[PDB]
Order: structure tokens, then C-alpha cells, then sequence
RNA sequence: GAGUACGACCACACUUGAGUGAAAACACCAUAUCCCGUCCGAUUUGUGAAGUUAAGCACUCACAGGCUCAGUUAGUACUGAGGUCAGUGAUGACUCGGGAACCCUGAGUGCCGUACUCC
RNA sequence: AUGAUUAGAGGCGACCUAUUCUCAAACUUUAAAUGUGCAAACAAACCGUGCCUUAGCCAACUGCAAGGCCGGAAAGAAAAGAAUUAGAGGCACCAAGUGGGCCUUCUUCGGUAAGCGGAGCAGGCGAUGCGGAAUGAACCGC
RNA sequence: GGGCGGCAUAUCUGUUACACGACAACGCAGGUGUCCUAAGGCGAGCUCAGUGGGAACAGAAAUCUCACGUAGAACACAAGCGUAAAAGCUUGCUUGAUUAACGAUUUCCAGUACGAAUCGAGACUGCGAAAGCAAGGCCAGCGAUCCUUUGCGAAGAAUA
């Protein structure tokens, strides 16, 4: 970039999808956001209010403040050698609830649930097997796999 | 020719249709997403609005809860359910909004439990006293709904509006748009709101059309029935002392006729039939 | 259905349009011609664009327009019609279902020509319709028009020659 | 005069067009991509002869311009001009600098080529197989004025089209061929059922 | 099996032609004293029920256009890592990995809630 | 789509509709490879009409929000290829040189080019010899 | 080389820039020192650029009317981005361009300042029936020490 103005470089950034422009939506406003919440910070180009800086595009962390229309969400920084944590304003139509602890809370529940079932005694769910194990493998079809002089007269074109 | 086609297969390409609401015209969706709109530091507390919507023909009134499944009806009051009460005729005047306002509030205070907390007003004088609310305990709070209709000074969505506040709920509003409001002045004159409440309004205009017609589209079955222009106001009383009596109260109480759909291969037979009856011809 | 009752042709407004072309004395007069003739107030309406082989400038009131609608527009289309004496070029028609005459004297309508104003002559323009064109005009629910429903230049043509009973000449340009 | 072609070969820069950024661009020297009889119908010429570039490299209008000169000199006068089409298909889209390593050394446009890959059609000629000899030595002839290495080649479809020569007439008898200009649509079974589409 | 009000996702829902639509709706519709607002009761507002499914609306269809999901294009284009690889070069291929796009072709043409109502 | 661009075709010459030749650093529907955030159980997270407080929210509370307290359960993180580590993590204080850089793979801009000028990722030389390429700061090996 | 020229000297947009962020050149294409009591704020209505059909003078182009029109128009000014019952256009009312307890942040960054910006908490308000929106015109449009100069610390009350 020429200038180093608060949005420069954000032309593809700061862009709306291909026929998927408009305002956020009501899901967006409905969406209740907690303190200690992991969110990801994606800017909404055509709200241009509680906009966040163009680094914070695509960058998740933790809500430390709410307030009545914004949300203060901590982000890790890389500047030389340390990593700070920036406190960012943003209003809520710049942030979605982060999925990125639900594989770990599934496999807790699964493990609660698993602790459950060997309590009550119920029988366990069969462990899956290695797909990396041996075996008799019995063809259906076998067929030649070979090079033909037909693939060059194809692979040239006119 | 000679006249570029506007709507090509770029322009269908390149088209995003708006909300399916949108399109039918039916919802303003900057109003709604500020109405539903509340302060992130409430955390999701319950917020309602009383939705007015008004027909040809019916009046309705609900309390709603938005969602992000799909909005929740708490409470609906319909004008059809208003002859249960003594409403035989004109359901969509000033009058019968406030009574579907007063009965959606009744019902919606009886359903929370808190019916004998809050009365309202018992007579209505059509004058304007502020709602309490946070911005002893706080009545029931909704925020009114119009949708696209047009708020002047004397629609019926403040009819049912003004006959919700009457009946207990406490929702945030200005006497600027009630029937009777004179803006020069800016005040209200709840003598002339009274009597749109009662709806001698109506009663005026039958009696004046009664008197043409004895010198026959207009009030045609008000004047099929027996009614008096005298005695519009006392039914309207009765009317709501009625709705406040027993708002639970109502009107007393599958075949298939869709078209089937043709499969895919059903339609590819048809296009190839057609298609090898033209080469035979041909 | 055609025979459907809701698919009668019905005149939807008459609207009138003196263009004077200069704001002053001229458009004033034009105002009193055309409340003298639609019973009701009209409107100047504002130059476009700045065109200089006509003047005009821009934001200037060049023109007095009128809609004149229900009994009021059948009796001036009426007059308009017998000044015309009842004839009407194919091409007067639009596509559209509506059609429209230019009058040239507007002494010539029965209003009285007191020299106070003077003649000045108008556009007579008629749009015909059916009963539900109110679904693509009202804020709620707005839709467009079915296809079937609107009013064809042939179809505007024989209302016109059997309701006002006038002849039609099946030339162009 | 003009500068070397070998100081505006090798493709270094991003393509550099004619813009609203890029002013003052000279006309390219090659005005006409067509010539011979380039109004004659699909199946009048069903020999197709391609120039096809073996190098990424550029190529200036003027190169073009003279390979489409000599090829239509050759062919006019070892045949006829009415028994062939030639389609110069390498369109000079890109715009040459000329500084005239000092200071503010970004030059000014002084001329225009275009930007060629491995593989790509240069030049293609609609004949007969009367005359074939005749496009492969003017289409020779040609190649001399152009840099790099080319590579003429027989085409196998059938004229300018996209079908097949073998094909082509079986599936124009059979009807499902659809002529436009001096190329060809096998018409799809798709749309609305018409006088076309039936097949 | 449908309708209405409020909706969520926002074309599998749109667009263009045609056809069909029980009940109840919805809507066209009638009207202008009052409330209100216009050049115009067209829109809007009030008041109302004589007519109509003609429109809207909802369904059905079209070898329809778009859209959605696939296949194919194609292990191609491109690409991370490697060579004291080839080639004057331009560039290529190879080795260990990742892997597209349009055209073209196949299938499909909304779905899911809350409340009230009709079958 | 926005910009350019060649030629035929079907409905004076345009105009219109289907195509067709060729393109884009300041075009793009689509869209990699390499990347780049976060998470992957010991101050944590999970469970409980559990209890206390609140001048917080909600029409209210048993609901929500927040600080705690008391208990529970803890593959200490299973099985599905289901990590690895020559993995002591944090916290300071006082100071030195340096702030002319050059070369190279790959990517890259200006320039006809340059042992030219200018950048990106990363390795080098500088600061480094040794063994190889006869010879060479930088190539190969180390 | 220097000089002349220019400003790459403070700064904004696109690109170079290699799909996070960052990136040079006297690289490319353009801007800034202003302008606006409305061109700020809010509410309500409405839809734009163009394209056809039609209507005295009137014609390619004056106004009127009906359709189609995904924005191809506007939004002071460069450029992106964004926006259609609006963020555009008309209109009505207004002074949220005022205060704002030394609240906390982003951008440049040494994680200093300045300039812009973000999320707030008070006061008094404006528009709106209301939910709400607004402490300027989103993002460029600006300035230390010292010195000068202006505003605020009304009146009254207190045996302190
Ligand atoms: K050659
Ligand atoms: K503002
Ligand atoms: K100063
Ligand atoms: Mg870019
Ligand atoms: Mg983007
Ligand atoms: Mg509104
Ligand atoms: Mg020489
Ligand atoms: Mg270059
Ligand atoms: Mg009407
Ligand atoms: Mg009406
Ligand atoms: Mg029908
Ligand atoms: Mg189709
Ligand atoms: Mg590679
Ligand atoms: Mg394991
Ligand atoms: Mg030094
Ligand atoms: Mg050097
Ligand atoms: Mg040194
Ligand atoms: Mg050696
Ligand atoms: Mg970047
Ligand atoms: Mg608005
Ligand atoms: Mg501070
Ligand atoms: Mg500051
Ligand atoms: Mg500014
Ligand atoms: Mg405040
Ligand atoms: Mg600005
Ligand atoms: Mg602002
Ligand atoms: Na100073």
C-alpha cells in the first residue's frame, strides 16, 4: 500500500460475498454473547460501525467486556519477540460464537455419557478397529492396469 | 428486436433475491431488527412486542417473543372472537381495536398469573397517563409492533394499543397519535378519544346513513339487524366488562386436494413423447 | 373467465397537462385555466435539466398538471372526446391499455374565455384499467399485476369505440 | 528506428494492456485477423492447419503482421485466394516500454505484442485438401517471420469447429448440427422443444 | 390436506409463460360524516360487507432461463519440498506430497418453528 | 458483471439476439498448493430444583448475569494411524557491540541489459576454517 | 555523484504485495491543508441511472402517463468498500458538531506522543407512537515546550 490509513489494503478484506451482501441479520442481533465467551472477530463490511482493525479479521479469542452494543474481545499479537494480548472494541455484528472448543466439550460429554453407561452397566459401544490391519482381500473385479498407445493420441490436442 | 432484453441470463445470474419476507412484502426488516434489538449486558432476558396487524377484515393482536427457531406467540387475541362478548358488527373499527387490545392483555395477564396484580383502567376516559416502566412492581412490558402500517393520528393500531395499556400492560408510548391529539396544541382531548373508544363515531355515521337511506351498500347488515344508534355505547360497556369477566373465554366450537407431482422420469417420458411425435410428423 | 365482472374496463384517472414552458404570468394563468377546468387545485411541475434551445434552466417551474379521477374525469373526457369529435388515431393508443389527445383551445371545452386569461390549449391523458391494479400501488403485500389482467391497446381500442362510440383510423405514425 | 525483437522477447513483466492507467499506446501494426475467404460456410474448407508455439515468449504486431502478409502472398500465388482462410489467432494485447537503470526510468509505450504460451494456436488456416501443400508451405513461410520455435501441425477436427472431421458430416446429415457463421454447435437436447432441438 | 399472523435460514424460495384452486381465510371490493393525508380517498386514513376468484395469493406444468447439490473437465492447470536433472536458452519433465476452475452432463425446484382457524 | 477485442451468422448500415477469435497489476462468478488465528481436562473445563450475596437483567423467580461456598466425577484423557520432543516453564536487573552489508534457491518490481538498482520467505558469507568443483568470501560436502 | 528538476519531507485510496498481518524504489495510477447550520441529527414517505408504449405546440432532447428496471445512479471532494420500504431523493421537526467525573481500547508503535477511530459511564437534549438512533459529515483534511491570549472558580449562606 501507498498510505497507511486506518483501512488500507481491504478492498477484497472488507468485501461482501457474491450475491450474499445486506445487513446482518436477526440470528446476528439474537445471539448472546458471554464474558469469558471464545468468539471469532470477522468484520461485517456493511455495518462500518465497531469496525475492527483489518489484523483482527479472522483472528478468535476471548470476550473480556460486554457492553449494550459492543463487545471486547482479547486477541494474542505477535510483535517482535513476545506475544501481546490487545484488548479490541468491536460491536456484536463483528463477532460469532467461536466453534473452536466443540470437538473438546463433545469429548468430554462422551466421556460423562461413557462413565454414565459403565455405572448403570449398560454395554458400551463397540471399539472401532484399525483400518490398517491385514487380511484376506477377495477381488470382485481384477483388471490390467497398463499404459496404452491410445493415452498419447489423447493427451494430444488438435 | 432493436430493444436490448434487460432481464438475460447475466442479470439472473448476477440477481440476489431479497428476505422471502421482503419480496412478499410483508416485513420491514430494518424495524425488526431494531425491535428485536436489546442491550448485549441484558444477556437474552425476555423481551416481547405487541404485534398489530389489521385486515380487511379481522383485527389481530399477538405478544411475541423473537427467536432465532421462529418468533413465539405468547398470547394472540383475534375482532372474530369479539361477538363471544356482545361484537356483533364492525370487528375492524376504532372500538373493536380497543376491545382486542383489552382482551390480549387480559388474557396474556391472566396466562402470566398476574391478572389481579394489575387492573388497568376499569372505565376508560380515552386520557393519557405515562406507563411505568424501568428506563412496587413494574406491570407487564411489550413494545408495540406496527409493521408497515401507516402511524397516524387516530389508526387503530393505537386503538389496540390504547386498549392493551387499558388493560393492564405497560407499554412505552404518546398520546401524540391517539384519535382526538391535537397537534397545534399538543394536547390531547380524551372526551372526542372516549368517544372514538365507544365508537360514537360509528354511531353518528349510522344515523346519518340510516336517515339517507330513508330518503343501501353502507351498514348493510347493521341496518339487516336491528341495531340502534343509541345503543352502540352500552354495548361496547358490556363489552368490556365482559372481556374483563372471562377473557378466556372464545367463539364456541383430511381430504387431499393437493396436485401430486410428477417425477423426473415422468417428465422426461412427456418431453420424449412430444419430442417423437414431432419427428414422426416431421 | 372473461365474462368475470371484475374484468371491466374502467377509467382510472384523466390527467391533464398544460406545458407552458416559462415560470411567471404565463403559468399562473395556466394554474387558473386548469382550476377552472378540474374543479381542483393544481400542481407546477419542475424543469428537469437545463436545455438551452428551450430555456427552462433547472428547478423551474415550466408546466401545471392535474389527476382528475371519478365522475369529474368521464365528463372531461367527454368534452375532450366531442372537441376531438369522437375520432382517434390507432397510434393514439399506447400498449399499455391507455391512451391520450392533445387540445389546442382551451375555449373550446365550454369554459368561458373572459380575457383575464387568455387560450392556451392542454394534453388529455386517459389511463384504463380493471378493479385490483390496487395490488402493484398498495405498501402492503405489493405484487405485480397478472398478465392476463392488464389492458391490451386492441382491447383499450373497443372500450373506446363502444363505450364512447368513436372511429378509429388504423393508420401510423 | 524500431528496436530489436530480442530486446522484448522472454515474457519478464505482468501483462501490461492498453488501460485508463496506461495512455498514449500506439495502434498494433496487424489491423485484419482474417483473410482469404473468410465468408465461405463451415463445410466449404474441412482442412484445418494450425501454427501452434512450443516457447513462452512474446510476439511484436509487426512479427504477425509480416507472417500474415507473407502466408497470404504465398497462397495467392501458388493458389487461389478464394480456396483458403486464414485466422491469425495471437491478438497484441500487451504494451512494450522503452526507457529513452537512471533515475524515474519507468518508460513510455512504444509498442505492443502479444504474450504466447507453450501450446498455443498462432495461426489457422481453413483450406481444402486440394491445396493442402500450398497452406503448409506459406503457413512455412509465415513461421520464418515469427521468434521462437513453431510447430505446424493438421488439425483433427474440421475446419474452425470443435467437431470432429470424421464426424462431422455424419452428424450434419443426421441433423444435428447447427450452422453459425463459420463455426458449428451440435445442437443439445435441452430448452424448449422447437423446429430446432427435435434432431 | 390447507389458511392467516409472526417468523428463522434467505432462489431447491427467483424470473417467464400457461392451467387449476373444497372449506375457511387472505385479497380484490363499496364508500368519505367523523380521525387523518393528498393535485387527485389513486397511495394513505376512517367507515363497511353488495359482488369476485378476474387479479394478488397458493399449488401444477415447461425436453423453459436461473439457482442448489453432484459427476466430468482431471490427477489436467497450478503448487509445497529435491537434484553437480534435461535444455544455449525459453522453459520442461522427473521424485516425495497437496490439488483446482469454467464449459459440458445428471438429479432436484424450498425447508424448519410459535399461535389461531378450516377440513 | 466491469474494462478491452476478431470475424462470420440468424432477425442502408446500424440496432437486436445467439454464438465466435483473443486478453487484464490497478477485472472477476469460482478457486488452490503453501499459509495464518483458536482449541485439544490439574488456578481450567464438566455435573448439582445444592447454598450465600448483589444497589445487575427480567413483569417476577426457582429464570438469566456475576463473585464465591459445599459436594460429585474425573479413559488425567479410551477406541478409531489418534503425536513428538538432547521439552526446567516464568520473572527481572545492569550493561557492550551493531544500526554502510553483500551472495544464493524460489517469488518479485524498474531497466535492452548489467558482476545494475530495489523488495518477500529462508539459508549463507560477513565472523570460518577443513574436504571437493584446477583457480574463486558466497557453489558442493562438512 | 552533485547541481537543475521533482517531493518519493506530514498524509489518504488502488496496485506492486507473492489468498493472515508486514514489504522497497525519484515504481505505477490518483489524492490531502479544504468544504458544509446543513452537505450535521432523527422520523416519515418514496426510488434511482436508463429503457420502451403513448400524450397540442414539442422535435434526438421541455413536462404528463403506464410498465420494466440488483443499482448499471447518488452518497462535497481521490479511490476503494458499503448501502434499495436505504446509507440514495423529497419533506417535517431540530442542535448529539454541546457537555462528558484524567474510563478503557485500535491504528503508527518504542507498544511513546500526535492525528484520526472504537467500545463505554454520567448530565442536558433532539427525532420518533415505539423499539431505537445521534455527542458531526465512517474511513485523509493536521501541530510540543516556552510565550501570548480567552473561558470557568455568579450572589448568598457557615463563630469556622
Ligand atoms: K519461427
Ligand atoms: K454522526
Ligand atoms: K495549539
Ligand atoms: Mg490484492
Ligand atoms: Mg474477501
Ligand atoms: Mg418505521
Ligand atoms: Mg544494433
Ligand atoms: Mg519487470
Ligand atoms: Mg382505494
Ligand atoms: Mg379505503
Ligand atoms: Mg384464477
Ligand atoms: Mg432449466
Ligand atoms: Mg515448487
Ligand atoms: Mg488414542
Ligand atoms: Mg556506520
Ligand atoms: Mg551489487
Ligand atoms: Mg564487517
Ligand atoms: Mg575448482
Ligand atoms: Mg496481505
Ligand atoms: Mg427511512
Ligand atoms: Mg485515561
Ligand atoms: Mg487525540
Ligand atoms: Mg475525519
Ligand atoms: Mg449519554
Ligand atoms: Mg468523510
Ligand atoms: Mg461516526
Ligand atoms: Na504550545
Amino acid at each position: 500500500v501507498h498510505s497507511y490509513g486506518y483501512k488500507s489494503g481491504t478492498r477484497h478484506l472488507f468485501a461482501k460475498k457474491f450475491r450474499k451482501h445486506g445487513v446482518p441479520s436477526v440470528s446476528t442481533i439474537l445471539t448472546n454473547i458471554k464474558v469469558g465467551d471464545y468468539v471469532d472477530v470477522v468484520a461485517d463490511s456493511a455495518v462500518r460501525e465497531g469496525m475492527p482493525h483489518k489484523y483482527y479479521h479472522g483472528r478468535t479469542g476471548i470476550v473480556w467486556n460486554v457492553t449494550p452494543r459492543g463487545v471486547g474481545v482479547i486477541i494474542n499479537k505477535p510483535v517482535r519477540t513476545r506475544t501481546l494480548r490487545k484488548r479490541i472494541c468491536v460491536r456484536f455484528e463483528h463477532v460469532r460464537k467461536s466453534r473452536c472448543q466443540e470437538a473438546f466439550k463433545a469429548k468430554e460429554h462422551q466421556f460423562q455419557a461413557y462413565l454414565a453407561a459403565k455405572k448403570a452397566g449398560k454395554a458400551l459401544p463397540p471399539l472401532q478397529k484399525s483400518s490398517r490391519l491385514g487380511g484376506i482381500v477377495r477381488p470382485k473385479n481384477v483388471e490390467v492396469l497398463a499404459r496404452r498407445v491410445a493415452d498419447y493420441e489423447a493427451m494430444v490436442p488438435y | 428486436p432493436f430493444v436490448k432484453v434487460v432481464k438475460n441470463k447475466a442479470y439472473f445470474k448476477r440477481f440476489q433475491v431479497k428476505y422471502r419476507r421482503r419480496r412478499e412484502g410483508k416485513t420491514d426488516y430494518h424495524a425488526r431488527r431494531q425491535m428485536v434489538l436489546q442491550d448485549k449486558t441484558k444477556f437474552g432476558s425476555p423481551k416481547y412486542r405487541l404485534v398489530v396487524r389489521i385486515t380487511n377484515k379481522d383485527i389481530i393482536a399477538q405478544i411475541v417473543q423473537a427467536k432465532i427457531v421462529g418468533d413465539e406467540v405468547v398470547m394472540a387475541a383475534y375482532a372474530h372472537e369479539l361477538p363471544a362478548f356482545g361484537i356483533e358488527h364492525g370487528l375492524t373499527n376504532y372500538a373493536a381495536a380497543y376491545a382486542t387490545g383489552l382482551l390480549l392483555a387480559r388474557r396474556t395477564l391472566a396466562k402470566l398469573g398476574i391478572a389481579d396484580k394489575f387492573q388497568g383502567a376499569k372505565e376508560a376516559d380515552g386520557s393519557y397517563s405515562a406507563v411505568r416502566t424501568k428506563k412496587e412492581r413494574f406491570p407487564f412490558k411489550a413494545i408495540l409492533d406496527v409493521g408497515l402500517a401507516r402511524t397516524t393520528t387516530g389508526a387503530r393500531v393505537f386503538g389496540v394499543l390504547k386498549g392493551a395499556v387499558d388493560g393492564g400492560m405497560a407499554v412505552p408510548h404518546r398520546p401524540n397519535r391517539f384519535p382526538g391529539y391535537n397537534k397545534e396544541k399538543s394536547s390531547l382531548d380524551a372526551k372526542v378519544h372516549r368517544d372514538r373508544i365507544f365508537g360514537k363515531h360509528v354511531a353518528d355515521y349510522l344515523k346519518q346513513v340510516k336517515e339517507e337511506a330513508s330518503s343501501c351498500v353502507q351498514f348493510s347488515k347493521y341496518m339487516a339487524a336491528k341495531v340502534l344508534p343509541e345503543s352502540i355505547e352500552g354495548m361496547y360497556k358490556k363489552a368490556h366488562a365482559a372481556i374483563r369477566a372471562d377473557p378466556s373465554k372464545s367463539l364456541p366450537k383430511h381430504k387431499s386436494y393437493k396436485t401430486k407431482k410428477l417425477s423426473g422420469a415422468e417428465k422426461r417420458a412427456a418431453a420424449k413423447a412430444k419430442v417423437a411425435a414431432i419427428r414422426e410428423r416431421l | 373467465k372473461a365474462a368475470n365482472p371484475m374484468r371491466e374496463i374502467v377509467v382510472k384517472k384523466l390527467c391533464i397537462n398544460i406545458c407552458v414552458g416559462e415560470s411567471g404570468d404565463r403559468l399562473t394563468r395556466a394554474s387558473k385555466v386548469l382550476e377552472q377546468l378540474c374543479e381542483q387545485t393544481p400542481v407546477l411541475s419542475r424543469a428537469r435539466l437545463t436545455v438551452r434551445t428551450f430555456g427552462i434552466r433547472r428547478n423551474e417551474k415550466i408546466a401545471v398538471h392535474c389527476t382528475v379521477r371519478g365522475k369529474k374525469a368521464e365528463e372531461l373526457l367527454e368534452k375532450g372526446l366531442k372537441v376531438k369529435e369522437f375520432e382517434l388515431k390507432s397510434y393514439n393508443f399506447a400498449d399499455t391499455g391507455s391512451f391520450g389527445f392533445g387540445i389546442d383551445e382551451h375555449i373550446d371545452l365550454g369554459i368561458k374565455y373572459d380575457p383575464s386569461t387568455g387560450i392556451y390549449g392542454m394534453d388529455f391523458y386517459v389511463v384504463l384499467g380493471r378493479r385490483g391494479e390496487r395490488v402493484a400501488h398498495r405498501k402492503r403485500k405489493c405484487s405485480r399485476v397478472g398478465h392476463s389482467h392488464h389492458v391490451t391497446k386492441e382491447e383499450a381500442m373497443k372500450w373506446f369505440e363502444k363505450v364512447h362510440d368513436g372511429i378509429i383510423f388504423q393508420a401510423k405514425k | 528506428a524500431r528496436r530489436p525483437s530480442r530486446c522484448y522477447r522472454f515474457c519478464k513483466n505482468k501483462p501490461y494492456p492498453k488501460s485508463r492507467f496506461c495512455r498514449g499506446v500506439p495502434d498494433p501494426k496487424i489491423r485484419n485477423f482474417d483473410i482469404g475467404r473468410r465468408r465461405a460456410t463451415v463445410d466449404e474448407f474441412p482442412v484445418c492447419i494450425h501454427v501452434v508455439s512450443r516457447e513462452l515468449e512474446q510476439i511484436a504486431s509487426e512479427a504477425l503482421e509480416a507472417a500474415r502478409i507473407q502466408a497470404n502472398k504465398y497462397m495467392v500465388k501458388r493458389a487461389n485466394k478464394d480456396v483458403f482462410h486464414m485466422r491469425t489467432r495471437a491478438h497484441p494485447f500487451h504494451v512494450l516500454r522503452i526507457n529513452k537503470g537512471m533515475r524515474g526510468a519507468f518508460g513510455k509505450p512504444n509498442g505492443v505484442c502479444a504474450r504466447v504460451r507453450i501450446g498455443q494456436i498462432l495461426l489457422s488456416m481453413r483450406t481444402k485438401e486440394a491445396y493442402v501443400p500450398q497452406a503448409f508451405e506459406a503457413l512455412r513461410r509465415a513461421k520464418m517471420k515469427f521468434p521462437g520455435r513453431q510447430i505446424i501441425v493438421m488439425s483433427k477436427y474440421w475446419g474452425f469447429t470443435n467437431i470432429l472431421r470424421t464426424e462431422y458430416e455424419a452428424l450434419r446429415d443426421a441433423g444435428k448440427l447447427e450452422q453459425r457463421g463459420t463455426h458449428c454447435k451440435l445442437i443439445a437436447p435441452k430448452g424448449k422443444i422447437t423446429m430446432r432441438n427435435v434432431m
